[PDB]
């Protein structure tokens, strides 16, 4: 099956330089053409530049044609796009795409700030045996303060997906981000199944695991 | 460069109405136009190239056509599983250019939400943070006011509030709002209260409790 696996999101000084990569597989990659998207924030779609997987000629908008630049790996089927003097404007996600743009990536986050990356804490928001009623109850996770996005998180490693909701990230005026994840179940589950979420915070390589008990 | 301007920004059928959106070049590109649709969260995905061929495995109620300069999508039967942000391209002259998107949202018959409380963990409070989370599920419309008020005072400036995008099969939003104050002040007062405003209720509902351990 045709994947296009790629960089995890990376936090990036002002005016320093990334190189993202693009591993492809499931497919001839000399073949198909590569293109890279820039989405950022909340905003459009812009198209960076096309890369020649065989020749190793390349076509870029003339607009990044400055800033970035394609390359690739005819062995090992990566190809790689490299920013210059980032500034801000620069923080997006970047997308690595076939030809037809059939098949993406699931994006790099790129942050560009001269802050330094902080790995969140994770508290447990308790399941109410009395400020959660109603059948069914409301238990969750807070991940906070933390720099810079994104935080990815899932309850019992992935095994409980239904009924969970995890809300977009806020900033905080500390300028780290905060945010929360819930998940509403059976109330009568509360005293035999366990809850745990499972944080992510590549930028900082951390890894949390926490458990959520009925507060007493 | 080729604007593709896209119309319009956002809009909002309910489930089994069409939608239609235009998309108009500054300049005849001929039909090398595309469309893409992105969920909340996960990349684009291709719906239609060629102006008007579906690539494989998108439903035939997705509908391109128009031609020249002037190019549309139609959703036949807008269904929850269609609810994304939706895009327009170029693809005749380089650069590649997309369209500004439409965020296509869904109607529905109101929803009160159902709140809950949470107050701070033992664990936050050693860090000397008391952060109170207030969570509003499930309801619509979107349009909510979260009042907080400890001990019958309203609060200010001292609160952030998230809102999940629609559910992807109740048609729903969803609201957190958490209360942040210092390890001083928790201690202090006892009576936390979340006070919300829906325009699905006829007085203000409110959640609150009162430090117990
Ligand atoms: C904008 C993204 C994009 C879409 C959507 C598109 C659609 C598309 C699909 C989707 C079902 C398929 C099977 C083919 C399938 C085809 N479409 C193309 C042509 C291309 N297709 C390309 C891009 C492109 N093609 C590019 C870039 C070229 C090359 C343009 C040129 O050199 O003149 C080709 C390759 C033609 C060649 O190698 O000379 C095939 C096969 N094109």
């Amino acid at each position: 099956q045709v994947q296009l696996l790629e960089s995890g999101a990376e936090l990036v000084k002002p005016g320093a330089s990334v190189k993202l990569s693009c591993k492809a597989s499931g497919y001839t990659f000399t073949s198909y053409w590569m293109h890279w998207v820039k989405q950022r924030p909340g905003r459009g779609l812009e198209w960076i530049g096309m890369i020649d997987p065989n020749s190793g000629g390349t076509k870029y908008n003339e607009k990044f044609k400055s800033k970035a630049t394609l390359t690739v790996d005819k062995p090992s089927n990566t190809a790689y796009m490299q920013l210059s003097s980032l500034t801000s404007e620069d923080s997006a996600v970047y997308y690595c795409t076939r030809r037809d743009m059939d098949y993406w990536g699931a994006g790099t986050t790129v942050t560009v700030s001269s802050a330094s990356t902080k790995g969140p804490s994770v508290f447990p928001l308790a399941p109410s045996s009395k400020s959660t009623s109603g059948g069914t109850a409301a238990l969750g996770c807070l991940v906070k303060d933390y720099f810079p996005e994104p935080v990815t998180v899932s309850w019992n490693s992935g095994a409980l997906t239904s009924g969970v909701h995890t809300f977009p990230a806020v900033l905080q005026s500390s300028g780290l981000y905060s945010l929360s994840s819930v998940v509403t179940v059976p109330s009568s589950s509360l005293g035999t199944q366990t809850y745990i979420c499972n944080v992510n915070h590549k930028p900082s390589n951390t890894k949390v695991d926490k458990k959520i008990v009925p507060k007493s | 460069e080729l604007v593709m301007t896209q119309t319009p920004k956002f809009m909002s059928t309910t489930v089994g109405d069409r939608v239609s959106i235009t998309c108009k070049a500054s300049q005849n590109v001929g039909t090398p136009v595309a469309w893409y649709q992105q969920k909340p969260g996960q990349s684009p995905k291709l719906l239609i190239y060629s102006a008007s061929n579906r690539y494989t495995g998108v439903p035939d109620r997705f509908t391109g056509s128009g031609s020249g300069t002037d190019f549309t999508l139609t959703i036949s039967n807008m269904q929850s599983e269609d609810l994304a942000d939706y895009f327009c391209q170029q693809y005749s002259s380089y650069p590649l250019t997309f369209g500004g998107g439409t965020k296509v949202e869904i109607k529905r018959t109101v929803a009160a939400p159902s709140v809950f409380i949470f107050p701070p963990s033992d664990e936050q409070l050693k860090s000397g943070t008391a952060s109170v989370v207030c969570l509003l599920n499930n309801f619509y419309p979107r349009e909510a006011k979260v009042q907080w008020k400890v001990d019958n005072a309203l609060q200010s400036g001292n609160s952030q509030e998230s809102v999940t995008e629609q559910d992807s099969k109740d048609s729903t939003y969803s609201l957190s709002s958490t209360l942040t104050l210092s390890k001083a002040d928790y201690e202090k007062h006892k009576v936390y209260a979340c006070e919300v405003t829906h325009q699905g209720l006829s007085s203000p509902v409110t959640k609150s409790f009162n430090r117990n351990e």
